[PDB]
């Protein structure tokens, strides 16, 4: 099919095609035929797996959480006994799905989340329970849950999954932005405002998903971990940019860290060494 | 040469006119008609007394006064009392009606006031004492008299907090459902016709209303200076395209 | 045996799938439909029907005063009345439009805001409407607000005025709950003139303010609303 | 979209009605009324 | 497709569209064109997710209930020992889904219903019991159980579902309604009586649902909590009303609490406000 | 009730299968696509772009 | 093997259900049907036929 | 599709459908349209689910 | 409806008689009375 | 490939785009250079 080098043999002519000017900005097509003696052989290759769709078509975990099971008596706060938990939507908080991402300016997709639990018993325990948990969508302006048994749960229109702790929750999400795509990177804020926040934490208000366990207590107590996994289908991504550097340091900002380590190699010895 | 503000309406030997309206409202777009035999359940020919019962009713006489809160009628309870109509719902099983509501208010280009007149299908009260109580026969039968919304609450009764419409439910959407207004600066009545809107095809006429009619005081009454500090309300109703079914005794009902 | 390979979720109850399902009651034949008039197909239909907005939210408690919005005799260049356009909150809050709109996250398209007068038939007035995009303040005068989208209303035969608030906006959706950066900026009103009342009358004046869509509106992403609760 | 069972109540949601008529709600009035010609004649 | 906005100029006119009178009750469908110079835009949208079908065809909690699995030795009442449980059919318990319905007046359509049991062992337990659960469906008419263990479970003529707790039970029922619609409100009575009841307390005999446990007592006791899922399907709705504004007080009748904090949010500061 | 085997690896979850899933948000209706300049396609697209190299990385 | 997703409510008995299933005796052939004078086919068929009314139930 | 009664008015004839012999051992299928005067009307209704397919079918 | 297996017993239900003749039942008698005729002539 | 559900976004991976023009980013200049001919003429 296409051909990967044609035949190109000795050359002596005023048409130098290695010789350009990089600061016209752009990069000349220049081929090794160009300037050895080449055969022709074959590509025998599509490069589909380098395409947008592959690269961010397969599911990264996105987020870790944990809820738990116990007695809810005398707990004032349930949010923070972890009777149920809260997960404010975002895709920036770990790191290697993150980098990828951003390796685009804007960035439009379907999402398909796989949610995984996992149960635990720490301490003292006569038998591993069989939990079903519940996970919310709570789109913003939906009121949020106070205790694990809000009427909030009823979820009449909030859209909700109940699967067994252990087992595997899977669905998908049409692209919900609100633009025409979603911004990886946004160089503004909220309003004209001297103290107001800068970046896409500015954009990326795409409610909460919350987190809990519908059987009542047993005698132990019993910690569930939630892990949720993204994976992008029908992508589409504009302006590429330089890769990310440095460590992050906190989600939806580009800061980095004071005092980090060099990201450039030094070399063992000359600008010489091989 | 022809106007929304003037009418003529003819059912049976009464005739309403009125050269200040302000066009009129047919609920959801339609017109009342006859029960179709597609449509129909029970076996019993019907009787369509028509012109008999098809004709307008003037109820007595509301006074809209500077504190007035409202007032609330029923149909067909509205009408129980009123010549052959009244008769025959007692005396059969079964019925359906349409109306044309006709409520009338006049004052002078110097007084300022308005009346939102609205027909709200199946106008479930709810009782002042909240909990679960419930609403006794009486209370939601006034006839012709209709609900005083102004008037104190009293033991099996429906709340009057013209507010939540008296039933949990905000005053200012009563707009959804069919309405007209009457701003005495622009009108002087308001007239809406009313179908059959009912989830079976035939009805107990005693049991059952099928709407209330409401009208209520938005922007308060002002008269003049040293006029005085009131504005009559008429109601005037006609029933339109009644049938009865199950003709029997006579009904006796809750007092 | 068809060989198959259960994939993960299988098992799962997601309140949103639509799949079908076994009938408790085979056999069991309905009732029969009977025509109804009145039906509704889709809540777009219905948000266009405006209702009253309490704009005079300003009392101890809830009250038909809520809705009428006082209009002064001889003052000149002033103030009627401003609110800003989070229509799922505020005045609009408890509105027909306010209520279904708080049952999705996202909404686009035109508002359409009318005014009633019901002062005296002998009496006169001219005001002024006016929507300021986001990007600016409320305006705090007449001039400033004069600025932006407005409309000149003549007190008269016909009673109401109709404002439409235009989509206008960079983004193509906002949020329904209220949000900074998707804000849909502020509706004033002033005095174009000043109200002006016939002989022996002194009564106090009022309009009536009304909140509907425009077949412009679309609303996204179903949700639950803030409006009620038990637990 | 295959019926595996007997019954009607057993299949799937509907699929969107596109009727949308606001008219009924938005214009019930007897006589039309045209836009920009005068409310009250 | 569809046009958002026609493209409109400048105007001057006796053509006056924006000069309307409501009190004729009329909404005269006013266009941003008809007192704005516009530009031509699209739809792009159809408004499905606004569809009726749409808005009552997802899943909505409408009851909890509870049963439990002990030894029934000495106990006389079982249905109070909750050795079996009841459930009076209605939709109006829990607010959210009801509320929706009542947006509406009438109401016709199909159910699809989601049963989810979770097990609980409070008390000292070795292990976690396999239960399996036993939904009957009791019409009006049919005999209602008295123990956990009556004839009546037999269930030869009733419909019922045996599912295992932990697990999910699912079916549907078509439109079971006596008229051709359901009521959510209704102005009336039984009969003309002085003190029956009012409201659609008096329309709503569907009947109980009975839930048990087939399995006989373990050394423990074992909690199953048992919640019911509605999902509308083939929706029609009729006579749109005023949302609902108060708190509710009591099933299926429109009274709301006495001395209830107002609705409607006060300005913090003027009528002039922004 | 058409008779079937579940072969081994039922229930796994393999990042990278692709398979169909319910949608959690029925009927939704995304956004309009707009222009937007600069689409990349496949990664080979862009690594033809030559950036610079910090070849005297001897700092 | 094809990829499959079991749905809630996999696994119960519903008593209404009407389902095909596997025959415990195949191959079995039943015995012939002869001719039975008053076939019943509709309940609705016999509560057309009257009976006698115990109104004076007075004892 | 069925009609469930037929539109019926007056009647004044020596065919007295109400009148019969129960001696017989038969139960004349006599209707409402035979005693009072009817409308028409339509079954909507097949009854299935009274089929012995269906009443044992459980 | 694909029939999995081999037996004609592993069928699910038949499905509405529609035949519904009461007569058998109603009128039994040898010979045919006509409704408005003398039961007894 | 048969899609079960009714949305589009429970359908899979879309598959390779088979465009693939760098010159966009390679070659975003506004007078046209031939490989071999001078860079800057
Ligand atoms: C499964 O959990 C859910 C997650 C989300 C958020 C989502 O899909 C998203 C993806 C990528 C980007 C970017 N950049 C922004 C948002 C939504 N949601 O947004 O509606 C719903 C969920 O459960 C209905
Ligand atoms: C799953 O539990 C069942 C529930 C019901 C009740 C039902 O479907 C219903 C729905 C909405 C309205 C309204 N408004 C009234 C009734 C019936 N049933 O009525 O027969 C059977 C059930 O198990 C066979």
């Amino acid at each position: 099919q296409t051909v990967a080098s044609i035949s190109s043999g000795p050359k002596h002519t005023q048409k130098v095609p290695i010789l350009t000017a990089n600061e016209t900005g752009a990069t000349m097509p220049v081929l090794p035929s160009d300037s050895i003696e080449t055969r022709t052989t074959y590509m025998h290759f599509n490069g589909s797996e380098t395409d947008v769709e592959c690269f961010l078509g397969r599911a990264a975990c996105v987020h870790v959480t944990e809820i738990q099971n116990k007695d809810a008596t005398g707990i004032d706060n349930h949010r923070e006994a972890k009777l149920f938990n809260d997960w404010k939507i975002n895709l920036s908080s770990l790191v290697q799905l993150r980098k990828k991402l951003e390796l685009f300016t804007y960035v439009r997709f379907d999402s398909e989340y796989t949610i995984l639990a996992t149960a635990s018993q720490p301490d003292s325990a006569n038998y591993s329970s069989n939990l079903v948990v519940q996970a919310m969508y709570v789109p913003p302006g939906a009121p949020n849950p106070k205790e694990w048994d809000d009427y909030t749960w009823q979820s009449a229109s909030n859209p909700s999954v109940f699967f067994k702790v252990g087992d595997t929750s899977r669905f998908s999400v049409p692209y919900v932005g609100l633009a025409s795509a979603y911004n990886c990177f946004y160089d503004g804020y909220s309003h004209d405002d001297a103290e107001t926040q800068y970046g896409i934490t500015v954009l990326n208000h795409m409610g909460s998903m919350a987190f809990r366990i519908v059987n009542e207590h047993d005698e132990h107590k019993t910690l569930v971990k939630i892990r949720v996994y993204h994976r992008a289908k029908h992508v589409e991504a504009w302006i590429p940019r330089a890769p990310r550097a440095l460590p992050y340091t906190s989600i939806g900002r580009t800061n980095y860290p004071k005092n980090t380590e060099p990201v450039i190699k030094k070399r063992k010895g000359d600008i010489k060494s091989y | 040469g022809y106007s929304d503000r003037v009418q003529q309406i003819t059912l049976g030997n009464s005739t309403i006119t009125t050269q200040e309206a302000a066009n009129a409202v047919v609920c959801y777009a339609e017109w009342p008609e006859y029960l179709p035999d597609v449509d129909a359940s029970d076996v019993n020919k019907t009787s369509k007394p028509d012109t008999s019962v098809c004709r307008f009713y003037t109820l007595d006489s509301k006074t809209w006064t500077t504190g007035s809160k409202g007032w609330c009628w029923k149909l067909p309870d509205a009408l129980k009392d009123m010549g052959v109509f009244g008769q025959n719902m007692f005396f059969h099983s079964l019925g359906r009606s349409g109306y044309t509501v006709h409520v009338q208010c006049n004052a002078t280009k110097f007084h300022s006031g308005c009346l939102l007149v609205v027909v709200i299908p199946e106008h479930q009260l709810a009782s002042h004492e909240g909990g679960n109580v419930s609403v006794k026969y009486t209370f939601t039968h006034p006839g012709e008299r209709g609900i005083d919304l102004s008037s104190a609450n009293e033991v099996g009764g429906p709340v009057k907090d013209v507010i939540y419409n008296m039933n949990g439910t905000l005053l200012g959407n009563l707009l959804i459902f069919p309405h007209q207004f009457i701003n005495l600066r622009t009108n002087n009545t308001a007239t809406i016709v009313i179908p059959y809107i009912n989830s079976v095809p035939i009805d107990s006429m005693t049991r059952h209303n099928n709407v209330s009619l409401m009208v209520i005081p938005i922007a308060p009454l002002t008269v003049p200076t040293g006029a005085t500090p009131s504005l009559p309300i008429t109601v005037t109703i006609a029933p339109m395209c009644t049938e009865f079914s199950g003709i029997r005794s006579k009904s006796i009902v809750p007092q | 045996g068809l060989p198959t390979t259960t994939l993960p979720g299988s098992g799962q109850f997601l309140t949103t799938d639509d799949r079908q399902s076994p009938s408790a009651l085979p056999n069991y034949e309905p009732t029969p439909r009977i025509h109804i008039p009145g039906k509704v197909h889709n809540l777009l239909e219905i948000i266009q029907v405006d209702t009253l907005i309490p704009m005079n939210n300003t009392h101890t408690k809830d009250e038909v005063n809520s809705y009428l919005i006082p209009l002064n005799a001889n003052r000149q260049n002033e103030q009627v009345f401003g609110t800003n356009l989070f229509i799922g909150d505020g005045v609009f809050k408890t509105t027909l439009l306010g209520e279904i709109v708080q049952y999705y996250t996202h909404w686009s398209g035109s508002l359409r805001f009318s005014l009633m007068y019901t002062g005296p038939a002998l009496s006169s007035a001219k005001l002024i409407l006016a929507y300021t995009p986001p990007g600016a303040r409320g305006p705090q005068d007449r001039r400033e607000a004069m600025l932006g989208t407005h409309v000149v209303w003549d007190i008269g035969l016909q009673s109401t005025i109709v404002m439409t608030i235009p989509w206008t906006s960079g983004v193509q959706f906002r949020y329904t709950d209220p949000d900074t950066y998707t804000s849909a900026g502020f509706l004033s009103c002033w005095y174009q003139t000043s109200l002006i009342l016939p002989p022996e009358t002194t009564g106090q004046v009022y309009l009536l303010s009304f909140i509907s869509a425009c077949p412009d509106f679309k609303l996204r992403l179903m949700k639950d609303t803030q409006t009620i609760s038990q637990t | 979209v295959i019926n595996y069972y007997k019954d009607a109540a057993s299949t799937s949601s509907a699929g969107q009605s596109l009727s949308m008529d606001p008219s009924k709600f938005t214009e019930p009035v007897k006589d039309l009324m045209l836009k920009g010609a005068p409310a009250l004649n």
